[PDB]
């Protein structure tokens, strides 16, 4: 919770547009499509069928994470 | 190699020997008690750590104790 | 009570199973329990199926101490049964181990010596810290 | 005002707000007849929001730069409506639950059999308790003051 | 031998055990002393066979029982067909199908929910539905408000009649344990009437009354203009305009000229181009023919004269060297145990409703349905969802008859013992099954990641690169299209347009079925299907199999169908119950069953619906990204998950917010089931004392005393919050999206 | 080079020696001014030993022998 | 009917009844006094 | 297994109680030819001790691909061939 908190407002910060952050906020569902389903773009288009970026690392790190936590259940 | 003791607030009910599925205890003639036995724990090398005995003792808090320890081939419950 | 030996008697009418002996028994130890029963009957095999006892003596091998006891147990609330049961070890040596003195150990019996009784009640143990790097676990004191 | 926030009737944002629902429903209400019941529905919705608007910017709240309605509970007098109010009215209401629920207990405790009073709810019984807790607050006090709300000896583990 | 048997006022009918909460079980009619009581009461309370030991009680019991949920599903029909006799557009979209958007809820406006009634069209204003209700109503000739409220009214009547007859089978004249007992009769009587007498009745209503309506309906004539069920009945001459061979009476019927009806009883195959559904014609031979082959089967077994199989005598017939005694001992095991019945008929009826789904998307059967892609995903899903459920039960049950029913006695050299006698074989041969399938799939998909993050596309396996085709699923896809010249002449097309050979139907503008391709992907997706299902089956088979006993616990019978454990002791016994087993299988077919319908709706969004423009030009929903994309997990979660998920996340502030906050409040659900599921009893229980004496501080502590959550009662309520949790995550994003989209 | 121009230079890691690449991957990867794929640095080493006065390479090495020094110590 | 007033004693019953009296009468202030966001007195 | 009856328990033949049988064991000793036998009994006989199998072993593996490693051609390895490319600018004008 802290982190995502942390993220999300630098996010808005850097970017200029605070205005973001300030209004969606203050709902969960805010937080679900302005934070990761918004900010996970650039990552899961890391690799496709189309090519692959320098992200192609950071993406197979994602998944892999995703399994791995899927597994410790 | 578990260990199983037993402490003098037993009343002599029978019902630990009887739940044990290894034959581990047994009634011993005593003096202390209504009944006037004591249960006793002398095969413990043959117990698998069930703790059915904990269960089946009456009594505020429980006359008969296992205290789980090293394993053995014996106490892994192993048919192989 | 003087402990039986063992001999050559027959075996209960069963068709086979893959719940049976394994090399454990090979190297190491394996459990034969003996019984007699009034007439053929049917009981449960405790590694899965149904058997047949003949009427007389009857001998099993099973792989461990539990399945004996089991058995045993079984016979004696349901079917009446006496039984008796040993140890075997592949060299040859036969333990007997059940009815160590001939009598059930739900029954009160003389002759028998306390082995791991304390003399107080389970709240007077020792703490932990007491017994601070010796080899005493609070609960053999 | 407090932390830089405009009043909401003062602020636009508020009024933006205000006409981007109403443009809305009425886009909305394009698509139907005049005097069917969707018509009616949606002008009725209609009314509602303008209601709504006009009581929120002629109650006194403050409005942040989104637009929005603010909260004060600090503790200043301007703003006692927000906060203060709705916690004492909350605090008379639960202190008046917690305390029938206690009185019944305890006078159920006494009985034949506690647990059957305890699964099937002597109606009667109840219902005195529970008019009699209208005035909860001085009877709490009392039992606090008279040494009858607090137990010494209770159950407690190995320390 | 067979007769009607029967006691007078077994039980008197008083209120009197209403008013004693737990009467039914010897130890819970004394009255709580914890809160476990409570629990115990309500988890006891319809396991009526471990109250008594007599098998009479019991089945009139269930008798009676299943006539309350007989009451209870009337009751349900009777709501539905109200609902849409009063709060419906059913008229309007009567009227213009392909524009009105059906709805048959709408909300009161009381806290905003006035948003939830959208713009379905007919002037109406209401939550859209996807049960496919109208559809049904409108295959049935139903053309007005006022026969659904005349079937409103007489489901509450047939709801009370189900009442009074269990009332009344139970309290005042209850049958006697030889009734039950008679299976052929019992086989006799449901097979030929239930099935053969409703599939006629049916077919005399298709035939007499929705045969003409629908042709009218596809016709163009205005729903208001066309005359009355009663009016062909009445007037044969219009029902002889329509179908010039009821002209002829029932004379070639009786005289074998049954070539004479070959008008309105066809056998033609493909979908009406007009509505898009099967040919009602067809629907009618077929449920004919369905009731007179049901009518045929059920003069089969013995009864009271003397013709007939017996069922005793054909299983002890069947056995031979392989099987020693075969099938002998199961005649009375069943007729004689609830559980074992229970089982067999679970797993029939899963599997039944998992082949309903299927057939049902393959060869839609209701007018305007294939295009309406809504209904189509919904019905899909949700039949395939009850028949997992279903098929799991059929695993508890049995495991509940191996513990408690089983008589080794009985049972000395069947197939049941010698069952028993291998399992370990058979343990061993699936568990290598399971990881062998789990290898080469999984393993698959994983080297196909690999390789796409490696920049190495020439090394997947995917159609361009190295290839996996279905070549039996290929060869069967174009047998089945060649039937209608060879091997099946009679028939028009082909059963359905799935098959390779066909053409393209649409419907207003709207792709309704096509030629469905099979490559790389699918292969890939149906052998993980294969993988998921073996290891489920793995699971519940080891619980079933190991249920009365095992190496590590000999005496497992004794302790019960539902124990939590046998003590820290052999290493740790924990979960070694069938019960467990159960909650296992329970998980693993939820993968299973989601897996699935994530295949089925990508397929189907991405190669068969669309929108179909002139000149015959096809744009597909996800324009054709299954064969590409599937191969790898990293396209799953981009191109299935995250892209169509914008729907459900975006649709807050308009008729479909109620979807989001579901959506929402199912994660919300499926995580607060974690907390169950990874923790122990005995952490809450010492939290419980320590708030417990903060109660007792204010002497304000309960007579009841507050204990913690059984181990079982813990494993049970994870288990439920977390499927609840998924299953309504899935609900909410298929819904959401298919209503944006479709 | 980052010292040179701390605002518009990655800073680097460590290089990447991965048998099981193809070539596309050799391509993405090469960032900097490095002359074949390498990892970009996120750890803040370089802002935090430039702020301290290390300035060439041989600074690097010299620290680098010094605390092999001092771990054999 | 004493069995009739006991049974309709129990938990979950009375439990229902109360539950269903709080909602209606919170439904109807709510439906006479809606979108009441910060108390006026 | 004495066998004789239904009895399987004999302490006599404790193998066969025990059932520690060689199930498809055959003992005959007639199966190559002799100049093959002296062939691979010449040849092959080097690597029976086990201790220098195994230095060898792990000598032979790092040479080889320790060798194999660091003079394969850059036809064959795209990690030697290298970048063939212009490097690509970061996002915010970083390389
Ligand atoms: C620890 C936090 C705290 C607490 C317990 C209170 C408590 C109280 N405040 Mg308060 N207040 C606080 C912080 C706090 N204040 C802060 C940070 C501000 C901003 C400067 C205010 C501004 C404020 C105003 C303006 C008023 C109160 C008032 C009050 C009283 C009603 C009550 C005693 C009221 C009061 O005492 O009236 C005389 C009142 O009018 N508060
Ligand atoms: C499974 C059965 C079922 C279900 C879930 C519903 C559900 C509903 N009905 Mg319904 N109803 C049913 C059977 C059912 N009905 C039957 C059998 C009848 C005939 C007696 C009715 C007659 C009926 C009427 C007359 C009304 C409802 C209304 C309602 C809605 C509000 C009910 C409420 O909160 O009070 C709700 C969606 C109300 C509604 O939708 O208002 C807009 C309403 O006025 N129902
Ligand atoms: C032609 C005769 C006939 C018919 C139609 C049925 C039909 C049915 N039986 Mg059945 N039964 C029969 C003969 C018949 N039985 C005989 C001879 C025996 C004794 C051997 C039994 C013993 C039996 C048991 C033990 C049970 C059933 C059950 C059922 C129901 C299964 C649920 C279902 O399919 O819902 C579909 C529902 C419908 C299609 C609605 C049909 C409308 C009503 C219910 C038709 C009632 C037919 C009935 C025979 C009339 C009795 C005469 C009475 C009016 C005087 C179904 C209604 C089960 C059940 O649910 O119990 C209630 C059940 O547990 N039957
Ligand atoms: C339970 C089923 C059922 C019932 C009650 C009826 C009832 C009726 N049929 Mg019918 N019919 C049925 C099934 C049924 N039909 C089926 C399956 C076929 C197709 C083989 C027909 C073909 C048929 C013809 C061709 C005619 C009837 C006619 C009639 C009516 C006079 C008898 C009567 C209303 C006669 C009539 O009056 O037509 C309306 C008539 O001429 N029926
Ligand atoms: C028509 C189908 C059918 C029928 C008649 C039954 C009937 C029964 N089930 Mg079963 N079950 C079914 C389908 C069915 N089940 C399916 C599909 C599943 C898979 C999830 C299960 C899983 C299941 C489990 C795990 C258990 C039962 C149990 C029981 C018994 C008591 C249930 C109870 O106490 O309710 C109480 C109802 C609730 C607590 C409501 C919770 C929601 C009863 C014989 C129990 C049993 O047999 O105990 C010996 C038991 O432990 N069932
Ligand atoms: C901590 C949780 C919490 C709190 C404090 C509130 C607080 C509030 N909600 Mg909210 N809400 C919550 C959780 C919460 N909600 C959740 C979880 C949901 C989803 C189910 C909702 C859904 C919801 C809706 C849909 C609505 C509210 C409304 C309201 C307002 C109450 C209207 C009023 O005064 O009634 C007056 C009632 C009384 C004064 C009770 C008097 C009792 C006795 C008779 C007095 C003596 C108030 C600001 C309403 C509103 O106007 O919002 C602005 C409204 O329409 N809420
Ligand atoms: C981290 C160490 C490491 C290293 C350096 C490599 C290196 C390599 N892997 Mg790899 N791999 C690793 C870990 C590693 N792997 C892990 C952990 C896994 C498991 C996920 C794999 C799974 C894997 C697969 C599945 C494959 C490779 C392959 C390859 C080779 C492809 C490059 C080439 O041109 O092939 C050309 C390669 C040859 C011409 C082979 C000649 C090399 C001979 C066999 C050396 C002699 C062996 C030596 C005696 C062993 C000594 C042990 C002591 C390359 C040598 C591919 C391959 O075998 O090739 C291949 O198909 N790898
Ligand atoms: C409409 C569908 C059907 C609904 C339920 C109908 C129930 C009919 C009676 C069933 C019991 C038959 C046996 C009687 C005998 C019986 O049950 O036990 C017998 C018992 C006798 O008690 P007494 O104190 O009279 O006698 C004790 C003896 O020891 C000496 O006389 O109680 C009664 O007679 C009460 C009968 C009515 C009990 C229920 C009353 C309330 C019923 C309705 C509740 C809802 C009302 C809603 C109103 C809007
Ligand atoms: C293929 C095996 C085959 O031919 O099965 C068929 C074979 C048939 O055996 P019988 O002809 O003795 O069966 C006679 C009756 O039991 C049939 O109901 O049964 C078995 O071999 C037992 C199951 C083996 C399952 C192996 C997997
Ligand atoms: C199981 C049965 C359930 C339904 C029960 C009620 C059945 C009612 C339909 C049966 C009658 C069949 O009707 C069919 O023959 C009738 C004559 O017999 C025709 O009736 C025609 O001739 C009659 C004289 O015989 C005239 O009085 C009618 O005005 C004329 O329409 C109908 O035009 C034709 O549709
Ligand atoms: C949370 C948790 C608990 C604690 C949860 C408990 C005690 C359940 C509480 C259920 C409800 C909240 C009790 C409600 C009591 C009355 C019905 C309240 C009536 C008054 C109004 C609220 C209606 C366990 O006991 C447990 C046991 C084994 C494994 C995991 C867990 C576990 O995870
Ligand atoms: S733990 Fe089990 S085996 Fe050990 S003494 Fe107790 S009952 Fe016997
Ligand atoms: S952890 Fe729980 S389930 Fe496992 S042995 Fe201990 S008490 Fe039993």
């Amino acid at each position: 919770w802290v982190t995502f908190y942390w993220h999300w407002k630098h996010i808005t910060l850097w970017q200029g547009n605070v205005a973001q952050f300030n209004e969606s906020s203050t709902y969960l569902m805010g937080w679900l499509r302005d934070y990761l389903w918004l900010n996970s773009s650039q990552l899961i288009n890391g690799y496709n069928p189309f090519g692959m970026n320098s992200l192609s690392v950071w993406a197979w790190m994602f998944l892999f994470g995703h399994l791995v936590w899927a597994t410790g259940f | 190699a578990h260990s199983v003791k037993i402490y003098d607030t037993c009343i002599g009910c029978t019902q630990c020997v009887r739940a044990c599925p290894t034959d581990v205890l047994e009634m011993v003639p005593w003096d202390g008690c209504k009944a006037s036995q004591i249960a006793s724990a002398p095969r413990t090398e043959d117990c698998v750590g069930c703790k059915r005995c904990e269960s089946a003792c009456p009594t505020d808090f429980l006359s008969v104790r296992v205290y789980l320890g090293a394993e053995t081939t014996r106490s892994m419950g192993l048919a192989y | 009570t003087p402990p039986t030996l063992n001999a050559d008697t027959p075996a209960p009418i069963f068709g086979g199973s893959t719940g049976g002996l394994l090399r454990k028994a090979q190297v190491e130890e394996f459990y034969v329990i003996t019984w007699e029963s009034p007439k053929e009957q049917i009981f449960e095999m405790p590694t899965g199926g149904a058997a047949i006892m003949r009427s007389g003596p009857n001998l099993l091998k099973l792989a461990r101490k539990e399945q004996c006891l089991a058995l045993g147990a079984r016979l004696r609330t349901k079917f009446k049964i006496q039984y008796q049961f040993y140890r075997v070890f592949p060299n040859g040596e036969v333990q007997y181990l059940h009815p160590k003195d001939g009598v059930y150990p739900e029954k009160v019996n003389a002759g028998r010596s306390p082995v791991g009784v304390n003399n107080r009640s389970i709240g007077k143990n020792a703490n932990p810290a007491e017994l601070k790097f010796a080899h005493k676990q609070a609960y053999d004191l | 005002d407090v932390a830089g926030l405009t009043p909401c009737k003062e602020s636009k944002g508020f009024a933006k707000r205000e006409k981007q629902e109403i443009k809305k429903l009425e886009s909305r209400l394009k698509l139907y007849a005049p005097d069917s019941a969707p018509a009616l529905a949606l002008n009725a919705t209609i009314e509602k929001t303008k209601r709504r608007f006009a009581f929120y910017g002629n109650e006194g709240l403050l409005c942040g730069t989104d637009g929005l309605p603010h909260l004060i509970v600090d503790g200043d007098q301007a703003h006692l409506g927000e906060f203060v109010y709705p916690g004492l009215v909350f605090l008379y209401i639960a202190g008046w639950i917690g305390w029938v629920g206690r009185a019944y207990l305890i006078d159920v405790r006494t009985s034949k059999k506690p647990t059957e009073k305890e699964i099937i709810i002597d109606v009667p019984l109840a219902l005195r308790i529970m008019s009699k807790g209208l005035t909860w607050p001085v009877a709490a006090i009392g039992e606090l003051r008279s040494g009858k709300l607090v137990e010494k000896s209770a159950n407690i583990t190995v320390s | 031998e067979v007769k009607i048997m029967v006691e007078k006022d077994p039980v008197k009918t008083s209120f009197e055990k209403w008013a004693k909460p737990g009467h039914f079980s010897r130890t819970l009619a004394k009255g709580p002393n914890t809160t476990t009581w409570i629990w115990n009461l309500h988890a006891d309370a319809h396991d009526f066979d471990s109250h008594t030991n007599d098998l009479e009680e019991i089945s009139r019991k269930v008798f009676s029982a299943h006539f309350g949920q007989l009451a209870v599903i009337f009751i349900w029909l009777s709501g539905m067909y109200f609902h849409g006799a009063r709060f419906s557009n059913y008229e309007a979209w009567l009227s213009d199908p392909t524009h009105i958007k059906p709805s048959a809820q709408v909300v009161w406006p009381i806290v905003g929910q006035k948003i939830l009634n959208g713009d379905v069209g007919g002037g109406f204003q209401g939550i859209q539905i996807t049960s496919g209700f109208f559809q049904l109503w409108r295959a049935s000739g139903i053309t007005s408000e006022l026969q659904l409220y005349t079937t409103a009214i007489g489901g509450l009547i047939f709801a009370a009649l189900m009442l009074f007859a269990g009332w009344f089978h139970y309290h005042k004249a209850a049958p006697k344990l030889a009734w039950f007992q008679n299976v052929e009769s019992m086989l006799n009587h449901h097979l030929a009437g239930l099935l053969g007498l409703g599939s006629l009745a049916w077919a005399g209503h298709q035939v007499h009354v929705s045969l003409p309506i629908n042709r009218l309906l596809d016709a163009g004539v205005d729903p208001k203009e066309i005359p009355l069920p009663h009016e062909f009945i009445l007037n044969r001459d219009l029902l002889a305009q329509l179908y010039p061979s009821f002209s002829k009476g029932l004379t070639p019927f009786f005289t074998l000229n049954w070539s004479e009806y070959s008008d309105f009883l066809t056998f033609r195959g493909g979908l009406n181009p007009v509505t898009g559904g099967l040919w009602l014609t067809d629907t009618a031979h077929h449920h004919l023919a369905i009731a007179v082959l049901f009518l045929v089967a059920g003069h089969m077994y013995r009864t009271n004269f003397g013709i007939g199989h017996s069922m005793k005598e054909i299983l002890e017939a069947h056995k031979g060297p392989f099987t020693g005694e075969g099938h002998k001992g199961l005649y009375e095991i069943l007729t004689t145990s609830w559980h074992a019945q229970l089982a067999i008929n679970l797993a029939m009826l899963g599997s039944l409703t998992i082949i309903v789904a299927h057939h049902m998307y393959a060869m839609p059967p209701y007018p305007y349905l294939a295009t309406d892609y809504a209904t189509q995903l919904s019905l899909f899903t949700h039949h395939m969802w009850i028949g997992g459920f279903l098929v799991v039960g059929a695993a508890a049950h049995a495991a509940i008859f191996m513990v408690r029913d089983y008589d080794p006695t009985t049972q000395y050299n069947n197939l049941l013992d010698r069952v028993l006698r291998h399992r370990d074989a058979i343990i061993s041969h699936l568990n290598w099954v399971c990881i062998f399938l789990g290898f080469h799939s999984f393993g698959l998909y994983i080297h196909n990641d690999t390789m796409s993050a490696l920049g190495r596309p020439q090394d997947m396996f995917s159609d361009t690169a190295i290839q996996l085709q279905p070549v039996f699923a290929q060869w069967i896809q174009n047998t089945h299209a060649l039937a209608p010249s060879l091997t099946a002449p009679n028939a028009t097309a082909s059963t359905s347009l799935t098959w390779g050979g066909g053409d393209l139907v649409a419907v207003g503008g709207k792709v309704a079925l096509l030629p469905i391709p099979l490559g790389t992907a699918d292969f890939l997706v149906h052998h993980i299907h294969a993988f998921t299902i073996h290891v489920t089956v793995l699971i519940l088979l080891k619980g079933v199999l190991f249920a009365r006993s095992s190496r590590l616990i000999p005496d497992k019978a004794n302790l019960g169908f539902r124990f939590p454990c046998d003590g820290p002791g052999r290493g740790g016994t924990c979960q070694v119950s069938a019960w467990d087993h159960v909650f296992l299988g329970l998980f693993w077919m939820y993968n299973a069953i989601s897996v699935v319908i994530f295949h089925f709706s990508w397929k189907m969004q991405s190669d068969v619906w669309g929108s179909i423009s002139d000149q015959g030009v096809v744009t597909h929903i996800t324009g054709g990204n299954f064969a590409q994309s599937s191969i790898t997990i990293n396209g799953w979660l981009r191109d299935f998950l995250w892209a169509q998920a914008s729907q459900v996340i975006q649709s807050y502030g308009s008729s479909l917010s109620a979807y989001g906050l579901l959506f929402l409040g199912a994660h919300f659900v499926w995580a607060f089931s974690l907390m169950f599921l990874f923790s122990g009893r005995g952490y809450w229980q010492e939290l419980i004392e320590s708030i417990v004496w903060a109660h007792n501080k204010l002497k304000v502590a309960p007579a009841i005393q507050p204990r913690a959550l059984s181990i079982v009662q813990g494993r049970a309520v994870g288990v439920a919050h977390y499927l609840l949790g998924g299953i309504a995550t899935t609900w909410a994003f298929f819904l959401a999206r298919i209503i944006s989209v479709g | 080079a980052w010292g040179q121009d701390p605002l518009h230079v990655r800073p680097i890691a460590h290089a990447i020696w991965d048998p099981h690449f193809g070539q596309p991957a050799v391509e993405a990867f090469t960032r900097g001014g490095a002359s074949g794929p390498v990892n970009i640095a996120y750890s803040g080493v370089y802002q935090w030993w430039y702020t301290i006065g290390l300035r060439t390479n041989q600074d690097l090495y010299g620290g680098s022998i010094f605390l092999l020094f001092v771990s054999a110590l | 009917m004493q069995d009739v007033k006991t049974y309709l004693s129990t938990a979950p019953v009375l439990a229902t009844l109360w539950f269903g009296f709080l909602a209606g009468l919170l439904i109807e202030i709510n439906r006479f006094f809606p979108d009441a966001l910060v108390l006026p007195l | 297994k004495y066998g004789e009856k239904s009895v399987y328990f004999d302490l006599g033949e404790i193998d066969n109680t025990t059932g520690n049988w060689d199930l498809y064991g055959n003992d005959d000793p007639n199966r190559y030819n002799g100049f093959q036998n002296k062939f691979f009994e010449t040849f092959a006989g080097a690597f029976t001790k086990r201790g220098l199998l195994l230095k060898f072993l792990v000598l032979g593996g790092a040479t080889t691909i320790g060798y194999l490693g660091s003079t394969s051609s850059p036809d064959l390895l795209a990690i030697k061939n290298g970048p063939k490319q212009v490097p690509v600018m970061g996002p915010r004008g970083r390389k």
